[PDB]
């Protein structure tokens, strides 16, 4: 799945900073939570879900349909 | 284009008996060629 | 004047902000009014024409459905609703068209930034889809390879926020109003201590502290509110913030006049 | 199948008026108004400067069940004057309060840019 867009309790949107907070991780060695903090969410309602999604949408996506 | 089949685009346009074990793959399951009808939704 | 207003500090996307000389159900309900009633533009209506993706149709629809649009001219337009036409014209709404590709080895993604206007735009502007970051994608939609396929059709349309979490602006909100506790409009749980075991408002010292030892100020009122907005950014937050005080007062004229015509 | 949406949540009355005025029957001078397609960020603001004013002597809403976006307002006051004076005379006091709000708040706005 894709990271939800617009959080669901505040409803600032989410899904622009996915790939950012990725390359965050990967490059940049930083530790995840002032990753979060430099990826600018500091109310913790939106700080939840980028935190806790799972991508599963390429895990689905390894297979050959048509 | 009636059917699938595969992994392989082989749009069949079956009748009967086209070789259902379509030519470039080797399956025989014939899966059956989602609408070209225009479909309607609703982004509530 | 009246209710008197002081600007602590702003950006593009956030108001934080002073309100004085006013009531308690003033304050409320303009929050409420600011958080579900300011009119905007979304995407409300899609056509799959073709969908191949691991992504559910459905998914497509109501992901689309959370894209927020540029809607600074949204008075312009008016209602699907209220429209003399039918079946959305330029004049009450707006189209959006998708087009996708398995084009790389790569997986592929397909950011908002792809989405493109078509219908008459008649130069207002609206609809195009805000871009926060500075690297140029949206928000993420969907992702897709070598063989898959979109065609989306898209119409926009008015609509508040509030039958739908689509239509809002709002995003978050901030509230408080005497933070020191001096109206006593709450008392603390506590165990050892309320003053120790409490963290201090950040908003305590624009206030002077409640001296110690003074009687209860029975007579007094709560004022001096403490507010602070930030919009999602379909709209800057100044516009937000006036919309919002419009929109109440046209409400309030709204019940005026029935009651005088009536 | 007939299970309402949220059309009718804010949708002003569709053959309807936007208001009653019945009369109360339990106290002199007494009305009970019901609108609708509104409800707490209409009806607190009302009550709460209708009160504000010294001319009335009972003003209190209720909403009835949150399923429906009605809800009540009763209003008595003292003889001669009328319960509808009153309730214009709130409204009138409403816009011109919040007029000044918002022209105070573009001169700060424009202020705070700098330059
Ligand atoms: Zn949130
Ligand atoms: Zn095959
Ligand atoms: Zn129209």
């Amino acid at each position: 799945m894709i990271v939800p867009v617009r959080c669901f309790s505040c409803g600032k949107v989410v899904g622009d900073k996915w790939e950012s907070y990725l390359n965050l991780l990967q490059e940049d060695e930083l530790d995840e939570g002032t990753a979060l903090s430099r990826l600018g969410l500091k109310r913790y309602c939106c700080r939840r879900m980028i935190l806790t999604h799972v991508d599963l949408i390429e895990k689905f996506l390894r297979y050959n349909p048509l | 284009l009636k059917y699938i089949c595969a992994e392989c685009s082989s749009k069949l346009s079956l009748s009967r008996t086209d070789a259902v074990r379509c030519k470039d793959c080797g399956h025989r399951i014939l899966l059956k060629a989602r609408t070209k009808r225009l479909v309607q939704f609703e982004a509530r | 004047e009246g209710p008197q207003v002081k600007i602590r500090e702003a950006s593009k996307d956030n108001v934080d902000f002073i309100l004085s000389n006013v009531d308690l159900a003033m304050a409320n309900s303009l929050r409420r009014v600011m958080i579900a009633e300011i009119p905007t533009l979304a995407i409300d209506s899609v056509e799959v024409e073709t969908n191949t993706t691991v992504l559910a149709d459905e998914f497509i629809a109501h992901r689309l459905g959370l894209i927020p649009l540029q809607s600074m001219d949204i008075e312009q337009l008016e209602y699907s609703r209220d429209c003399f036409c039918e079946d959305h014209c330029d004049k009450c709404s707006v189209v959006l068209t998708l087009q996708a590709f398995g084009e790389s080895e790569s997986t592929t993604n397909v950011y908002s930034k792809d989405l493109v206007i078509v219908s008459n735009l008649m130069g207002r502007n609206i609809g195009h889809p805000i871009i926060q970051d500075k690297e140029g994608n949206g928000v993420l939609i969907c992702k897709l390879r070598k063989g898959q396929e979109l065609k989306l059709t898209c119409v926009a349309k008015k609509g508040i926020a509030k039958e739908h979490a689509k239509w809002g602006p709002a995003a978050a909100i901030e509230f408080e109003y005497d933070p020191w506790n001096k109206l006593k409009h709450t008392d603390y749980w506590y165990e050892q201590d309320s003053a120790k075991e409490w963290p201090q408002s950040k908003n305590c010292e624009y206030e002077d502290p409640p001296n110690e030892g003074d009687p209860f100020d029975y007579k007094a009122q709560a004022d001096t509110f403490y507010m602070n907005v930030e919009s999602v950014g379909s709209i800057p937050v100044d516009q937000v913030v006036v919309r919002g005080i419009d929109t109440l007062q046209k409400k309030v004229a709204s019940i005026l006049l029935a009651l005088t015509q009536m | 199948m007939n299970a309402p949406d949220r059309f009718e949540l804010f949708l002003l009355g569709e053959g309807e008026s936007k208001l009653k005025i019945d009369p109360d029957t339990k106290a002199p001078n007494a009305v009970v108004i019901t609108f609708e397609k509104e409800d707490h960020t209409l009806g607190n603001l009302i009550r709460a400067e209708l009160l504000n004013d010294r001319k009335v002597l009972f003003a209190a809403y209720k909403v009835e069940h949150p399923f429906f976006a009605r809800f009540k307002l009763r209003i008595q006051t003292t003889e001669g004057y009328d319960p509808k004076d009153a309730l214009k005379n709130a409204c009138n006091s409403i816009i011109n309060k919040l007029g000044a709000l918002k022209t105070n708040f573009e001169t700060e706005w424009n202020l705070q840019t700098l330059a």
